[PDB]
């Protein structure tokens, strides 16, 4: 029942620990893998799961991912802008995913154009990756034939992430404050 | 008997040649009571009697405002009541002259007036002022009958003088008092604001001259833009990025220079194993080749934005010297009138005699006589604003003839108006893309088919280049040599004239042709210098006085008021505005600021005691600075301060007590080191972000406290 539930989940994809398994649990009689995947989806990948990623994807003497592989994304940069601009047009866009599985932290690079990840992208958002993908020299590469966006909502991290707004301060002017300068009001007619 | 009419120009030189023009040789002329402004006579018809005509000139602007010489003393007066309890009065502009009275004398016995003045906005301010000092000395008239006439023209030209008498109409008061309304809104404002600083600051600090600080309404916000710029240069973070260069070989000894389509990479460890995919490979698989024709578009007509920008650019001319010279050529009748904003060649204009006229020049004579051979080709679409044509030669000149930049600036207006009416300059495309390992680099030329307009100018032709290899699909190319660079990003440039010229156009502030009077303001007023390459470099006390207004009022640098208050004055000349109002409300507005510029003073003292005082910059370095990285030195005057020498900014700490470093840490949102305040005796002290303290980073909180209330969702410290 739950073991074989398990065992379903895992060749999904969605390596997940017992102790996750059974805190993400339904009324405590049957449970279904869609209401495992729904739970999982939206809770961080670092309180659950297991440690399938090997713990030397960094160093580079690995080459090969092999297997339907669920990760979450932590940090989105872009790596063809600079750290002043993120939105400069005068190279087509690559992203440098920094991925996790809860354990252990590998870094992906965006081989090919993404659409479904962008710099937008909210930071525990799931992505699998299916057939085999490829290391060298540290960072995987990752494109559209092996890559899916499993949606991800995730409140705590989203909050986190909206450092994202928080980062846009613009509003250091003191135009309009209490304490401040009179404002220009429009001219009328 | 007969009667007389009396015409006004703008200038004797003016005068003489629309004399000539319209007198069709015999004149009579005689010098004025002035000594500078001569007065022509002859016989002609006017209405439908034979008449005598009177021509005279002005010497620019007849009367220039001011105020009623009581409040005119700097030193006992408040700055205050200038706004709207100080009366105005335009007084002589150059009593020298004796204009009014010489107007006065030879108006004594008239019965009809026309204006020749510019027709320009500035120039309807002439004429009523004009036609206030002539009227009460002409005839009453029988009753009824027009007597005030005026004429618009574009160019000083034989028929185009003709069709301008043939045409008369009547001034524009509306224009008048926008005029009006822009001299009272500038001389009051800035005369403000300059004599209340004069009188704060003087004798104050040792380095600092009372009479250099000025305001002005287009002044400051045109300064702000060089400044921002500086501020953007001296707060640069230079960043290392890594490109990919590919070297291949053709069929022998041609090695072509292949770049990379995603062009760079900032991550040093993504450029290694980028190379690492391609150092090894020998080999390079081209995949696409294209051959595709491309046009060049032919430049629009030439009006007084492009025209001072190429002026700037090209020919190293300023803008006030590129306005005076085009204004003189236009004067002897060479150009047309060089204030307009308008791209669009009327459908009524003589084009093909406008090329007709330079079929003898010997630069360009062979494209105006194969132009004139096969068919004229229509000038682009453009803006149509209703002024004057846009700038086009009338005559032919000579270098004999004409001088220097004036022989430049008639020579770059031909060349484009034969670039405007010519053919779009061809060119076939050629990119090739090669493969190498997993990456995709390309190569592009450019093969000029067919030369348009890039022969008139030689300066926008398209570059010459090798032609690429004829390389057809599937073929295999040698590849030498492979390899990273470590280009580091570079800082900006000081704001180019040009580009002061267009963010100016972009933003509104500065228009009829004013955008040259404000640049040469700024440039004689020291706070902008001249550099090579045309460019703008803001001086210390241009630094100091626009961030010390910045501190105070952001609006009173920003360019937005003044836009604002331009676009109401357009509404003002176009008839749907009112004077009064736009006049008190702006008045109302400045003096609600002025009032808060007075009791927050202390902001710009902090900055100018820092910078032009040497016996109270010294200080002990403390906290980086959160642009520059740079030591920040603490005063210990009263008003405890912490001044950044690279930027020159200020940053108030709280006072009674001590400021030590506070563990290296940084806040984590305006890249400032933070400092404790120990508050005097043994006690808590708690952590201070300097640009917080001052600049406050929300809403809810003032300033001048620290981060025990940040209200901040990060910065722990909070
Ligand atoms: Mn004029
Ligand atoms: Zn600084
Ligand atoms: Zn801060
Ligand atoms: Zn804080």
């Amino acid at each position: 029942m739950a073991q074989v539930a398990g065992a379903a989940l895992s060749q999904a994809g969605w390596y997940l620990s017992d102790e996750g398994i059974e805190a993400c649990t339904s009324s405590p009689d049957k449970v279904n893998v869609n209401d495992i995947i729904l739970i999982a989806l939206n809770t961080d990948l670092r309180t659950i799961g297991k440690k399938f990623l090997p713990s030397d994807i960094n160093s580079g003497k690995v080459e090969k991912l092999e297997g339907p592989c669920v990760l979450q994304i932590q940090k989105i940069r872009n790596v063809a802008a600079p750290k002043d601009n993120e939105e400069s047009q005068a190279a087509p866009r690559m992203l440098r995913l920094q991925m996790t599985d809860g354990h252990i932290s590998c870094t992906a690079v965006e081989f090919s154009y993404m659409s479904k990840i962008s710099l937008n992208t909210p930071p525990g958002t799931k992505v699998k990756l299916s057939g085999i993908v490829d290391i060298k020299n540290g960072f995987l590469l990752l494109n559209d034939s092996n890559t899916t966006v499993l949606g991800g909502e995730v409140e705590h991290l989203i909050e986190k992430w909206e450092l994202q707004r928080s980062l846009s301060k613009h509003n250091r002017s003191n135009i309009g404050t209490e304490g401040g300068p009179p404002p220009f009001v429009p001219f009328g007619q | 008997h007969m009667k007389t009419v009396l015409m006004v120009a703008e200038k004797p030189s003016l005068a003489q040649s629309i004399a000539k023009i319209l007198s069709r040789g015999s004149l009579s002329s005689h010098k004025g009571l002035n000594g500078a402004c001569s007065v022509h006579e002859y016989t002609g018809t006017f209405a439908g009697q034979p008449v005598r005509f009177k021509m005279t000139s002005v010497c620019g602007h007849v009367m220039t405002l001011d105020f009623l010489g009581k409040y005119n003393k700097w030193d006992k007066v408040d700055p205050a009541e200038l706004f709207s309890q100080a009366p105005t009065e335009k007084k002589e502009a150059n009593p020298k002259l004796n204009m009014v009275k010489f107007l006065q004398v030879e108006g004594r016995g008239c019965d009809y007036i026309v204006l020749w003045l510019d027709c320009d906005k500035e120039g309807e301010n002439i004429c009523f002022e004009v036609l206030d000092a002539v009227l009460p000395v002409m005839n009453k008239a029988h009753g009824g009958e027009k007597t005030v006439f005026r004429a618009r023209f574009s160019s000083i030209t034989d028929t185009d003088i003709c069709n301008a008498m043939a045409c008369l109409g009547e001034p524009d008061h509306n224009e008048a008092l926008s005029v009006d309304a822009r001299q009272e809104l500038d001389l009051r404002i800035g005369c403000a604001f300059t004599r209340f600083q004069t009188k704060y600051f003087q004798g104050k600090y040792g380095d600092l001259d009372s009479s250099l600080i000025s305001f002005g309404p287009c002044q400051t916000p045109t300064l702000g833009f060089c400044v921002e710029r500086h501020d953007k240069i001296q707060s640069f973070k230079p960043e290392t990025y890594w490109v990919l260069q590919a070297k291949v070989n053709t069929d022998k000894d041609r090695s072509l220079l292949l770049d990379w389509d995603r062009v760079r990479v900032f991550d040093r460890e993504i450029a290694q194993m980028f190379l690492n995919m391609t150092k090894l490979e020998k080999e390079a698989q081209v995949e696409a080749t294209s051959r595709k024709e491309k046009a060049k578009q032919r430049p629009l007509a030439l009006n007084t934005v492009e025209m001072l920008r190429v002026a700037s650019s090209s020919l190293g001319m300023g803008p006030q010297h590129a306005m005076q010279t085009a204004e003189r050529l236009y004067t002897q009748g060479y150009i047309s009138y060089p204030r307009t904003e308008t791209t669009h060649y009327p459908e009524n204009f003589d084009l093909k005699g406008s090329l007709r006229q330079q079929a003898n020049h010997p630069y360009w004579a062979d494209t105006v006589k194969r132009l004139l051979a096969e068919g004229i080709n229509r000038p682009r679409k453009g803006h149509d604003a209703g002024d004057h044509p846009p700038i086009t030669p009338m005559k032919s000149a000579t270098e004999a003839e004409l001088g220097g930049d004036a022989w430049r600036l008639y020579e770059y207006i031909t060349r484009h108006f034969i670039a405007t009416v010519s053919h779009d300059c061809k060119y076939l495309q050629s990119t090739i893309s090669f493969r190498i390992g997993p990456e995709l680099f390309t190569c592009s030329g450019k093969t000029v088919l067919s030369p348009g307009f890039t022969e008139v100018m030689p300066w926008q032709s398209v570059p010459l280049e090798e032609s690429l290899p004829t390389c057809q699909r599937g073929d295999a190319f040698p590849v030498g040599e492979v390899k990273m660079l470590e280009k580091q990003t570079n800082p900006p440039d000081y704001l180019t004239e040009a580009e002061l010229i267009t963010l100016m156009e972009k933003h509104g502030i500065g228009t009829d042709a004013s955008i040259p009077v404000h640049i040469n303001n700024i440039c004689q007023r020291n706070y902008v210098t001249v550099e090579s390459g045309r460019r703008l470099k803001p001086t210390n006390l241009g630094i100091v006085l626009v961030h010390g207004y910045y501190k105070i009022d952001a609006e009173l640098v920003l360019p937005t008021i003044r836009s604002a208050v331009e676009k109401q004055l357009n509404l003002i000349a176009q008839g749907k505005a009112d004077y009064r109002q736009v006049l008190g409300h702006t008045l109302d507005v400045f003096k609600r600021k002025f009032h808060y510029f007075v009791d927050s003073i202390a902001g710009m003292d902090e900055l100018m005691e820092v910078s032009f005082s040497p016996l109270a910059a010294t200080g002990k370095p403390l906290s980086r600075c959160g642009k520059c990285h740079r030591f920040m030195k603490y005063i210990q005057a009263k008003p405890s301060r912490l001044h950044c020498s690279h930027c020159d900014e200020t940053y108030t700490l709280p006072n009674n007590g001590t400021i030590k470093l506070y563990k290296e840490l940084r806040c984590p949102l305006d890249d400032f080191e933070l400092v404790l305040w120990s508050s005097g005796s043994r006690g808590k002290s708690y952590p201070l972000c300097p640009y917080c303290y001052n600049h406050p980073p929300f809403r809810d909180m003032k300033k001048g406290m620290g981060c025990n209330e940040c209200t901040h969702p990060s910065c722990q410290h909070s």
